[PDB]
């Protein structure tokens, strides 16, 4: 309390440098602070969430301002396919003149950075056209962040502090959040689309000054209240429409065309409008479900209690889970993180194949960057979901209240779960690695016709069920006699079939034996990471080796060398181990995506179709082949604009290597070395005049694991980001 | 400032006391075992956390347990 | 065709300073 | 045919690959004496390549665009030899080895010192158990139905 | 009794109508489940018994196939032709709304019953002739449940034979069996 | 072409009739069984949520059946929704031959 | 082939180098339950490798992988261009 860790006495009284490290590392864990009550915990969390919102909005405002100030948004808008967007300017005093010449891209007057976030396409699609629009948005977002800061400060005041019962009103919070935050927000977005952005793509200009007089439709709101909702879809945009101009432009606002806009190769705007309108209606209806102050609606506890199978196969069913979830913040955090990870993976998978932004899918580097970014985010989020679930088992789980319900019966057959997961992982690993090595041996001996190439007929059958007429399966949407084809042949199927039978886009790419092998390696990675995380979560409360782990908390180094040795015994260590597998799996996924799309964009898909069936093919035709321009960023003959990416590549290799030092070498060596260093310092003339305040010590065991994992992950991310950006920007194809 | 607890499954073999490198443990007269003695931990302020006592305890599960806690210049084993 | 005026930059900087003051107040409230 | 795959005999690219391999082998052969051992070895390799290509073409394998055989494992009656038959043979062999190992473990469990027989194998008993593994599926189903295959009172940790 | 000599389950003593101890899957082990299953069997069977005469009679009299009887819907127009005469109120939306409202009211009225015996056998206004007063309830219930189970099996046969032979009705398939029995049977579907 | 006023009137009347006469006992006893959102065996308002006090002035009834204004709103919303669904389906112009 | 195999073995050593014994002991406990369920548990009780053995296995497989990678690289290059 006296010293820096004001929230911890044990850390405050520590005389070593461990105090600073652990005060930093445990600052944002409010349940562990001294004299912490539930009410203070909830209010502090609520204010911190306000602060996070303010930070997010300031980040967006900064992007907008820097693009409006130093970017060529208007020049890019004039010629989207021939101008490189500008992220921010460069002012580095350490440059030399050749670098200043090399980084002057775009139409800029000085060195700049080319943007790969895709915000140009997103802002252009939603109606923003000039720099004044971006400036207005930046100022507005500054105001919004200020509003959230004021809100946090106010709702922390004694008069305005909410009570603990307010934070536990699940039905009312879910009712408002589901109705407003989802349905009304999507309804407002549909309003923006219809009222502003659709006219922009047809050569109109609608702003705040003429919003009240510019009709979205020639006969506005007449048919809507007359029941003639089909009037708004009469005249869609033509296939010869030019985005941003009135050439071949329709007047419909809610079409249901399906497919892609031919000029921009993205989804129609009116499709997106009807989509967000339907989503808004569904969410607003779904909000009016749970009971509140008006005496109608369902009650979530009664729903959980009623659902319980007779015959006792599930035990007591979902009984008692309401209080377990309401009183545990870690259970809620785990559920939210799992859902968010699934949703992020969905975003990544569904954005590369159905691009929503005009001019995207022609900026190859942006597409690759977006995919990799959100996929790595999803992986980290999933690992966090499992970690905070393990924290729930250790901290908030009460065995007596969850007597014989589903939650306890999960702990009941945990050995069966872990055993069958181990079997699945072993099976996938053995037979997949065996097939890869067998193919390697076959091609090494000069006989590539002896390799085991298995056709992925299930995924091909699914593709044919979608209407792809390449594999000759002739089922469902591929069959003209099917009821589904006849039912959909007028609403959405023309455009959808035209898009899915095109072999130039990324909508249901053609697949072969290599794709089969890679999806199987991905399945191996998923089941193995799940094995590690589930083993950590279920064995968190105790095992045969240490039956009282729940008394030692979530994170602790070990239990000593007794009983054979107990290194890496806590559930935190299972998190630590599973992070490596998560990184490896996401690496496999991104490697596969990037190589397939490189071959697609160069037009040479045969190289992937032939070289992906063996591992030497990967190592030779992906990495070594595509690292040429990257490693030639700077050489004894000068430097290119890829110099920064080459430097980042080497930087990532170096940081990743440095992480190994913390990962492999442990503490006692370093502690003794520091002891010798302290002796040396105390005995040196002109240096004894200076004394340390904190006694130097080596890092803790858990701290060493964390620092090694951090250096490792940073090196991983920076290396792959540099390689991806350079290998896709050197060619742009 | 580690905490050392003794549980009533102790048999008084005195191995933990002999194994302690900082004289934290000692034997105390008791009733409840054939040896009629039990271990005690009065000098827990001098415990370093080596867990030799736990390694020396013969029992299905340990009768002596060490719970690591706040670190001090004595717990850290610093000679400087 | 627009290029952002200098007075616009002045306004943005002043607004950012005010937002920073508000953030300082919120952080002080959280710490205490 | 299936997934737009052509038969190997009908396909072009299979024959092209055969021609390329034979041409490479003959180019290597051009350096040696006609009656020397390297010439005989290279000729043997050439004949083996010809026989392999003929067998693959005549066995009824589908061929991809790149000219290499592909496998079908969805259960098709025309391609059972690709997956289903070797799978059944492997299942028989693996069940045999696993079943005889389990039987030997069970028989050794009731001994004066099971660990000694665990490291030093009782060869006569092992041979008897190994020979009795021909009809392992029948014995396995027998013990599954008789209730002598699974256990109910096993050691577990604190739930 | 469904299988001679087989032991009978404990809960299925043999007192309920049509109780032959047939329960290989053990679905009636839970008592409340057993009562619900008894009522649901009665309802499904009564519906099938009332249905299949309407499956047979139109085909016998023509202008009907119980699958082409639904053909006028899912077709623009045709909202007519009950018995060869157009229906003045044959439109699909009004038919659907009337059926939904009427059946919902009737069924909700049924659902408001406390006594399980009255749940299965209401009596009173549903027995105008008082057949339930002649001290023959057990035999009548056995006959009802037997004819009902036969009707359920018959309707399942109708559905499956419609799946196997699209565009045909039951009597047409019977005439096909009678036309050449040894080369027109379920073997042509089970064994292609 | 479908009459908007007639369709909405008929649909809302049907839903209101269903709610008032047909499904009213089922709604009543099911909402009686699922009484109130309850945390740790006590309701939110009694647990101390001042904003969660039930409004009874807005729940007063004078119908013999106890039919409430919120019930009116719910069944009328369903009626308007079904009427607009029927109107849009009739005016869709999409007539697939099945 | 040995170039690829040596990169593989060097990677394989990292799982012994980066991990600890308690995790593997608990996983072995679960697997031993699985084998016990079918009356096929071994008489000699399976145990995770000791701490010193884990370190030794890691360093041995690491050195083998790295040295074999360099071996294959040097021999291929110098036989080709020498
Ligand atoms: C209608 C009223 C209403 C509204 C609008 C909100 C809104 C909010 N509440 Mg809330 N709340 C309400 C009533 C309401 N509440 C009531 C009645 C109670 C008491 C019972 C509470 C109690 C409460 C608590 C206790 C907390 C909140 C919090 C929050 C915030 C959540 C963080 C956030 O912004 O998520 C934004 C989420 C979305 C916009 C949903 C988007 C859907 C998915 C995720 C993405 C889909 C969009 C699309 C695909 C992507 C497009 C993006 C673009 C780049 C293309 C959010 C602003 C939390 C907070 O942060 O505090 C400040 C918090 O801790 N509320
Ligand atoms: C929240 C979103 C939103 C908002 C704020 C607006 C706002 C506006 N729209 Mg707009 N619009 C939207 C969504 C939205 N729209 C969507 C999704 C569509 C597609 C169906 C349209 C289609 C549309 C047309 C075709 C027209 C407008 C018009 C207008 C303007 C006058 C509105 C009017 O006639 O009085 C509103 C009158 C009412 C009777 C509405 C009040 C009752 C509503 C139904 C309550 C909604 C439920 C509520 C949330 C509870 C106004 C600027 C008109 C105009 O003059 O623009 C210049 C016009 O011609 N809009
Ligand atoms: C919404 C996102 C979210 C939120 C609110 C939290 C919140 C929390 N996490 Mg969590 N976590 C998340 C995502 C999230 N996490 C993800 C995605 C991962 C996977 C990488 C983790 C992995 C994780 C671990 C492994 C641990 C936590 C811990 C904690 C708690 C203390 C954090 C701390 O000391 O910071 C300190 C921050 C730093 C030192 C910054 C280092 C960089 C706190 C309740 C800790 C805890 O509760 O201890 C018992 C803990 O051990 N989390
Ligand atoms: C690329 C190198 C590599 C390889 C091949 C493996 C291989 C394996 N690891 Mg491993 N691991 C590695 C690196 C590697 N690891 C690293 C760097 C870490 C970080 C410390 C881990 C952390 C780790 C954990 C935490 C777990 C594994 C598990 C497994 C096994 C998964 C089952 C399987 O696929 O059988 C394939 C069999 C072979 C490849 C053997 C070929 C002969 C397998 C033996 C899991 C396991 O044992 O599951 C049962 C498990 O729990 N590993
Ligand atoms: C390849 C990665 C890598 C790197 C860079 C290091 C670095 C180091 N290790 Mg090491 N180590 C590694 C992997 C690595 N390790 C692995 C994998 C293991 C496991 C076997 C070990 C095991 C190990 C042991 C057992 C020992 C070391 C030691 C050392 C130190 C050597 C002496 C020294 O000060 O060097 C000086 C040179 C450097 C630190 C690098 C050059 C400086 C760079 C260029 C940056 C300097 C300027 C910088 C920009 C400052 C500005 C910062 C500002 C911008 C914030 C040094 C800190 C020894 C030690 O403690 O030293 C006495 C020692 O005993 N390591
Ligand atoms: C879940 C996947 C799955 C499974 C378990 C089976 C299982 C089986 N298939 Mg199979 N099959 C599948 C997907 C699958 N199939 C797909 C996607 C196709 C492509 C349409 C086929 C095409 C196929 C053919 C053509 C045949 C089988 C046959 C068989 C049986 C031998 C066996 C029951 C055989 C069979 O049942 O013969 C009557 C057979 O001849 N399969
Ligand atoms: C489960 C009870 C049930 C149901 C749902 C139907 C349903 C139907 N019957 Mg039907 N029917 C039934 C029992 C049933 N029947 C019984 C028990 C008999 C024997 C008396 C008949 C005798 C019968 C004949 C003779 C005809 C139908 C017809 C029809 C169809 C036209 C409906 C109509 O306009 O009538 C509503 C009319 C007035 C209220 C319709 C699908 C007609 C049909 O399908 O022709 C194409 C037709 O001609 N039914
Ligand atoms: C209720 C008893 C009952 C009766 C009397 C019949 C009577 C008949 N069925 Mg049938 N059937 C029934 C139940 C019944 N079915 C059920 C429950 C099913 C579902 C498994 C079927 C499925 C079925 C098929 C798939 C076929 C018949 C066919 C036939 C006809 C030839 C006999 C034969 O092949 O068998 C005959 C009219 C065959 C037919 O009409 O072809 C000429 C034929 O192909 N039935
Ligand atoms: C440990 C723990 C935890 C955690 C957990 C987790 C983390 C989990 C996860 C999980 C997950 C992560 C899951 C996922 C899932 C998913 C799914 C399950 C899906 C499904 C889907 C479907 C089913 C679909 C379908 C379809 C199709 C296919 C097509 C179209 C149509 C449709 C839609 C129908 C917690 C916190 C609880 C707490 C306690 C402890
Ligand atoms: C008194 C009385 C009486 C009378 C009564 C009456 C007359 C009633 C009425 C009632 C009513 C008359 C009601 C109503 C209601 C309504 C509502 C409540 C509505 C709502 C709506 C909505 C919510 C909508 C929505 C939407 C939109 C906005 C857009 C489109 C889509 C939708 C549709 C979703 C009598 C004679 C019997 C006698 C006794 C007493
Ligand atoms: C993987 C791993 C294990 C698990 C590995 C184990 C248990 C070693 C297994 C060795 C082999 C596979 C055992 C083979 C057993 C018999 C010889 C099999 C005979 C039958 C035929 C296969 C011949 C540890 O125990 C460990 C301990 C400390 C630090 C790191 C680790 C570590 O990383």
């Amino acid at each position: 309390a006296s010293r820096f860790p004001k929230f911890s006495r044990g850390l405050s009284q520590d005389p070593t440098t461990r105090r600073i490290w652990f005060g930093i590392a445990t600052a944002h864990d409010f349940e562990s602070h001294d004299d912490m009550t539930e009410e203070r915990l909830y209010q502090k969390i609520f204010a911190s969430h306000f602060g996070q919102l303010a930070i997010i909005f300031l980040w967006t405002s900064g992007n907008l301002f820097h693009v409006a100030w130093q970017g060529n948004f208007e020049a890019w808008g004039q010629d989207p396919l021939h101008v490189r967007p500008i992220a921010h300017a460069i002012w580095d005093p350490h440059f030399g003149q050749p670098a200043v010449e090399a980084f002057t891209r775009g139409g800029a007057s000085g060195p700049v950075n080319i943007a790969y976030s895709g915000v140009y396409q997103w802002w252009y699609t939603i109606g923003l056209r000039t720099n004044q629009d971006l400036y207005g948005g930046s100022i507005f977002l500054l105001f919004v962040s200020a509003l959230f800061l004021i809100a946090g400060w106010l709702h922390l005041q004694p008069k305005w502090k909410p009570s603990v019962s307010w934070f536990k009103n699940a039905e009312s919070r879910l009712n408002h959040h589901l109705s407003g935050l989802f349905g009304v927000s999507s309804l407002a977005w549909t309003g923006h689309l219809v009222h502003v952005a659709i006219p922009e793509s047809r050569g109109e200009h609608v702003r705040w000054n003429n919003l009240l007089t510019a009709l979205p439709h020639p006969q506005g709101l007449g048919p809507f209240f007359a029941g003639q909702w089909n009037v708004y879809a009469q005249n869609p945009d033509s296939n010869s429409h030019l985005f941003g101009t009135s050439e071949g432009a329709g007047t419909a606002i809610l079409t249901f065309l399906g497919g892609f806009h031919p000029q921009t190769q993205s989804l129609w705007l009116t499709d997106m409008a009807h989509h967000h309108l339907a989503i808004a209606v569904i969410f607003i209806i779904a909000g009016h479900m749970y009971r509140t102050n008006f005496g109608i609606g369902h009650s979530m506890k009664e729903i959980l209690e009623a659902h319980t199978p007779p015959g006792g196969r599930l035990g007591r069913g979902h009984k008692g889970l309401y209080d377990t979830i309401n009183n545990s913040l870690h259970f809620q955090l785990g559920l939210a993180l799992a859902s968010l990870g699934v949703i992020t993976s969905l975003v990544a998978q569904h954005m590369y194949s159905l691009p929503p932004y005009a001019f995207l899918a022609q900026d190859f580097t942006t597409q690759a960057a977006l995919y990799t970014h959100h996929q790595y985010i999803a992986g980290f989020i999933m690992t966090g979901a499992f970690a905070h679930g393990a924290i729930f088992f250790i901290r908030d789980y009460n065995p007596e209240q969850n007597k014989d319900n589903v939650l306890a019966r999960m702990l009941e057959h945990k050995e069966a779960i872990i055993s069958h997961l181990s079997w699945a992982s072993l099976f996938l690993g053995f037979h997949t690695l065996g097939l890869y090595v067998h193919n390697d041996v076959m091609l090494a001996f000069g006989t590539p016709e002896k390799q085991i190439l298995i056709e992925p007929v299930f995924a091909q059958w699914i593709q044919s069920a979608h209407g792809k007429a390449l594999y000759g399966f002739d089922v469902l949407l591929s069959s003209a006699d099917s009821p589904a084809f006849n039912a959909g042949q007028t609403l959405w199927l023309p455009g959808w079939l035209d898009a899915i039978n095109n072999n130039s886009n990324s909508l249901f790419l053609t697949i072969g034996p290599g794709d089969f092998l890679v999806h199987h390696a991905i399945a191996l990675g998923l089941h193995t990471t799940t094995l590690i995380l589930v083993k950590g979560a279920l064995d968190a409360r105790g095992s045969k080796l240490m039956p009282d782990k729940k008394e030692f908390g979530y994170s602790f180094p070990c239990d000593g060398p007794g009983r054979g040795g107990t290194c890496d015994i806590s559930a935190w260590d299972a998190f630590y181990l599973a992070v490596f597998w998560m990184l490896n799996t996401i690496g496999w996924v991104t490697f596969y995506w990037h190589w397939k799309h490189i071959t697609l964009w160069q037009g040479n898909v045969a190289q992937f179709n032939e070289s992906s069936t063996y591992l030497m093919g990967w190592l030779r035709d992906y990495l070594w082949l595509n690292s040429s321009q990257l490693i030639n960023g700077y050489n004894p003959f000068g430097m290119n604009s890829l110099s920064v990416w080459a430097w980042m590549f080497l930087f990532g290799h170096l940081v990743w290597a440095t992480g190994f030092m913390f990962l492999i070498s442990w503490r006692g060596y370093w502690q003794e070395l520091i002891e010798t260093l302290a002796w040396a310092h105390e005995r040196t003339p002109l240096a004894n005049l200076v004394r340390w305040k904190d006694k130097p010590v080596a890092l803790s065991i858990v701290q060493a694991r964390l620092v090694g994992l951090a250096h490792f992950s940073v090196g991983y991310i920076f290396t792959y980001a540099a390689f991806l950006i350079a290998s896709t920007s050197g060619k742009f194809g | 400032a580690h905490s050392v607890k003794i549980y009533d499954t102790c048999i008084g073999c005195t191995q933990c006391v002999r194994a302690c490198p900082t004289d934290v443990l000692e034997m105390v007269p008791w009733d409840g075992c054939k040896a009629s003695q039990i271990a005690s931990a009065p000098r827990t302020e001098d415990c370093v956390g080596c867990k030799r006592c736990e390694s020396a305890c013969p029992t299905d599960f340990l009768s002596v347990r060490v719970y690591l806690g706040a670190e001090t210049t004595r717990s850290m084993g610093l000679a400087y | 065709m627009t290029s952002i005026s200098d007075s616009q930059i002045i306004v943005a900087l002043v607004s950012a300073f005010i937002t920073g003051i508000l953030a300082l107040r919120l952080g002080k409230s959280l710490y205490q | 045919d299936v997934a737009g795959l052509t038969p190997c005999k009908e396909s072009k690219g299979f024959a092209k690959r055969e021609k390329q391999e034979i041409k490479k082998l003959e180019s290597r052969l051009k350096l040696y004496a006609p009656d020397s051992a390297p010439a005989l070895a290279l000729n043997a390799t050439i004949e083996k390549t010809k026989r392999r290509f003929a067998f693959y073409g005549n066995e009824g394998l589908l061929c991809g665009t790149d000219g290499l055989p592909h496998l079908i494992v969805d259960g098709d009656q025309a391609h059972l030899g690709e997956f289903v038959y070797p799978g059944l043979v492997f299942l028989y062999i693996a069940g045999w080895i696993g079943w005889v190992g389990r039987a030997y473990l069970i028989d050794v469990r009731t001994s004066k010192k099971p660990t000694e027989k665990e490291i030093i194998i009782d060869v006569p008993l092992a041979l008897r158990i190994m020979s009795k593994g021909l009809t392992w599926p029948v014995a396995a189903i027998g013990e599954l139905r008789s209730g002598k295959l699974v256990e109910k009172s096993a050691n577990i940790t604190v739930s | 009794e469904w299988l001679p000599g087989n032991p009978r389950p404990s809960y299925l003593d043999g007192s309920a109508p049509g109780d032959f101890g047939f329960d290989p899957l053990g679905l009636g082990e839970v008592p409340e489940n057993l009562e619900r299953f008894k009522e649901s069997e009665l309802i499904h069977a009564r519906w099938a018994m009332l249905a299949i005469p309407g499956v047979l009679i139109p085909e016998a009299l023509g202008y009907g196939n119980w699958v082409s009887a639904q053909k006028w819907a899912a077709t623009p127009g045709g909202q007519a032709t009950y018995l060869g005469n157009p229906v003045p109120w044959g439109n699909l939306p009004i038919i659907l709304a009337v059926e939904f409202i009427a059946i919902a009211f009737v069924e909700s009225q049924r659902n408001g019953e406390s006594d399980p015996e009255k749940r299965k056998y209401p009596g009173g206004p549903f027995d105008p002739l008082g057949f339930s007063k002649g001290a023959n309830l057990e035999e009548l219930k056995l006959k009802e449940i037997k004819n009902g189970r036969l009707a359920l099996v018959a309707f399942l046969g109708f559905v499956v034979q419609a799946v196997a032979y699209p565009g045909t009705g039951p009597l047409e398939n019977l005439k096909t069996h009678l036309a050449d029995p040894w080369h027109n049977t379920i073997a042509h579907v089970l064994i292609p | 072409e479908a009459n908007t006023a007639l369709t909405i009137t008929l649909s809302t009347g049907a839903l209101l009739f269903l709610g008032r006469f047909v499904f009213l006992p089922f709604q009543r006893d099911n909402v009686s069984r699922q009484g109130l959102p309850v945390q740790n065996g006590v309701t939110h308002f009694d647990a101390g949520d001042s904003r969660a006090q039930e409004v009874t002035s807005f729940l007063k009834t004078n119908d013999p059946a106890g039919f409430t204004i919120v019930d009116v709103l719910a069944w009328g919303a369903l009626g308007h929704a079904v009427g607009f669904f029927i109107l849009a389906t009739i005016n869709n112009g999409y007539n697939p031959q099945f | 082939l040995l170039f690829l195999g040596a990169h593989f073995v060097w990677a394989f050593s990292l799982m012994f180098l980066f991990s600890g014994r308690g995790y593997w002991q608990e996983l072995i406990e679960s697997i031993v339950w699985a084998h016990n369920k079918l009356k096929v548990a071994p008489a000699i009780q399976p145990r995770a490798l000791s701490i010193v053995q884990g370190r030794a296995v890691g360093v041995a497989h690491y050195l083998l992988g790295g040295i074999a990678t360099t071996w294959a690289f040097f021999l291929a290059r110098i036989i080709s261009v020498g």
